[PDB]
């Protein structure tokens, strides 16, 4: 009941439903001047920092990685602004999501500085403003706790490669913008499964959720892809966060060869 | 657009900020606003406003307060809802000596199951149910307000706020300390102002955690790990607890018939796992002749 299935249907539907209201722009970072992906990258791999740092949910990450990206969907925004913005929203989520988020000052110290309490709390401001205060976005860790409960006995490793695969999505905007979170979610998932057991995507979740393996395919390769290069990506600050035992280090797992897909 | 409003008086103060009744000069519309000074130099705008607009933006039901507009200044914050005629407890302390009748107490059940139940379908927990939250209209409808305690939980749910219910309306999972709590915990409450609308006196009048405890023990007798399995293993558990046996429900709430009883049985329940959902209970015995009465203010 800790697992509410009296309402555990609707949830997921009205999620299905508010994960496309909530979509960013495609291809906003071709609209954008002056960032690029790569400092996009940056600056996600920066807030998975602050969240090990302040021992933050990853939900909270999530939040901030989606409004970061909704807002510059409709804003365009220089460089040395890119992290108040990425720091405003890491706030915001924070408030939504954290029992005890980190006051501003935090905030504005892990900047180094770089920017005000004022610029902050403005920025903060601004950003409810262009979001229209639309701040429960659907996440992919939220479609990912719910693919758990389909478990054949469940395994702490799936679980933790999954939620792995799912915060290394948040990096790369390119191609992960494509898919929705609820895909992302059910190609980790079925990634975890495949490398750990061997096991493929449960019918269950077929007849939960109506995605095939064969639709997943696409968001499988990708991920797959950004698995087998993750060791070599720029940012690691994903690898060594899930080296730890609290994720029992799946971070160093052999990934598959192949998928026989 | 904040020049278009005449303050009409102020109405109260609910879980943050005031709330004043005002009326729009151009179209008539009088509505309730809700007024937070932000500031600055300080945490900037606070954790229960935006979970209240950004929750309520999503909760469109009948049951629960519309939120029209919100005007956004950069030193304060307004919010503005649909203008109710009254809340719960000045209707229940103008009716402590007269009584709801029967018809209407079902029927603002009813009403307010069907909006909890709509709110825990889209993932909220309310956390506040009380009767100052209850708004009534003069057509008979009755609305959740103020979700600035109210926060957006998940599948399977982990661990949340501990300091959240009004002492009264707290649930016994929440006082003994329990890691996860869930839908349950507003079931409860309802549960409380149901007893709350027959009695026209609040069911669990607690002063202290404790007091609030012994009263919920000495109303529906001390749990063991019969009828509540686990709750010897929790954290704020003692043994040495008094003891009491359950009584009859038929001396809890006289007025209330069986089917009523049966109902605040199944929502008083002890384990959460057990007590019914507002999704059930809008299908119990109890409300096959239901209507929708006029409250007369
Ligand atoms: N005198 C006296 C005692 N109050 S009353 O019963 O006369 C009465 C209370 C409220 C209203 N109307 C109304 N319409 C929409 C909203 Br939104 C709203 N908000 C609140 C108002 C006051 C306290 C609160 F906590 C809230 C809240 N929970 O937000 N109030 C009308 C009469």
């Amino acid at each position: 009941v800790n697992e509410v299935p009296d309402y555990h249907e609707d949830i997921h539907t009205y999620l299905r439903e508010m994960e496309v209201k909530c979509k960013p722009k495609v291809g906003y970072m071709k609209k954008q001047p002056d960032i690029t992906n790569s400092m996009r990258a940056i600056l996600v791999d920066w807030l998975v920092e602050v969240g090990e740092e302040y021992k933050l949910q990853n939900e909270t990450l999530h939040l901030a990685v989606n409004y970061i990206d909704r807002f510059l969907s409709s804003m365009s925004v220089l460089r040395g602004k890119l992290q108040l913005v990425g720091t405003a929203a890491m706030l915001l989520a924070s408030k939504f999501e954290e029992i005890y988020p980190p006051e501003v000052a935090e905030f504005v110290y892990i900047t180094d500085d770089t920017y005000t309490k004022k610029q902050v709390l403005r920025m903060e401001h601004l950003v409810l403003k262009v979001l229209t205060f639309d701040l429960a976005a659907p996440t992919v860790n939220q479609f990912l706790t719910q693919y758990f409960l389909h478990q054949q006995p469940a395994n702490c490793k799936v679980e933790s490669l999954a939620m792995f695969l799912g915060e290394l999505s948040l990096i790369d905007a390119d191609p992960y913008l494509k898919y929705l979170p609820s895909v992302i979610a059910g190609a980790a998932f079925h990634l975890a499964l495949y490398t750990v057991t061997g096991q493929s995507w449960p019918e269950s979740l077929i007849r939960k959720t109506g995605y095939t393996l064969e639709s997943l395919k696409p968001c499988l390769m990708d991920l797959h892809q950004t698995y087998l290069k993750a060791p070599q990506h720029a940012q690691q600050s994903i690898r060594e966060k899930y080296k730890n035992s609290k994720y029992h280090g799946v971070s160093l797992l052999n990934p598959p060869e192949t998928l026989n897909l | 657009s904040m020049e278009n409003f005449q303050k009409v008086e102020k109405i109260g103060e609910g879980t943050y900020g005031v709330v004043y009744k005002a009326r729009n000069k151009l179209t008539g519309e009088v509505v309730a606003l809700k007024k937070i000074r932000l500031d600055t130099e300080t945490e900037g705008v606070p954790s229960t406003a935006i979970r209240e607009i950004s929750l309520l933006k999503e909760l469109n039901h009948p049951n629960i307060v519309k939120l029209l507009d919100v005007i956004h200044t950069e030193n304060k914050l307004y919010l503005v809802f649909e203008f109710l005629h009254q809340d719960l407890k000045k209707f229940m302390d103008a009716s402590a000596l007269t009584g709801i009748p029967l018809p209407l107490i079902k029927s603002y059940l009813f009403q307010l199951l069907q909006g909890l139940a709509f709110c825990h379908s889209h993932r909220v927990l309310h956390r506040d149910l009380k009767p100052q939250n209850l708004l009534i209209n003069t057509e008979g409808a009755i609305k959740l307000a103020d979700f600035g305690l109210a926060r957006a939980f998940g599948v399977p749910v982990r661990t949340y706020t501990h300091e959240v219910v009004t002492l009264w309306y707290r649930a016994p999972e929440i006082l003994l300390g329990c890691k996860y709590y869930s839908t349950a915990v507003d079931i409860w409450s309802l549960g409380c102002i149901f007893a709350e609308m027959v009695t026209r006196r609040a069911l669990f009048p607690g002063d202290s955690e404790i007091d609030q405890l012994f009263r919920i023990f000495r109303t529906l007798g001390t749990p063991d790990e019969v009828v509540w399995p686990g709750v010897t293993s929790m954290p704020d558990y003692k043994p040495s607890f008094p003891k009491w046996a359950r009584q009859d429900f038929s001396k809890v709430v006289p007025p209330l018939d069986e089917d009523g009883r049966s109902l605040l049985s199944q929502m008083l329940h002890y384990d959460p796992n057990k007590r019914i959902s507002a999704k059930a209970a809008l299908a119990h015995p109890f409300f096959q002749d239901v209507t929708k009465p006029v409250p007369h203010l």
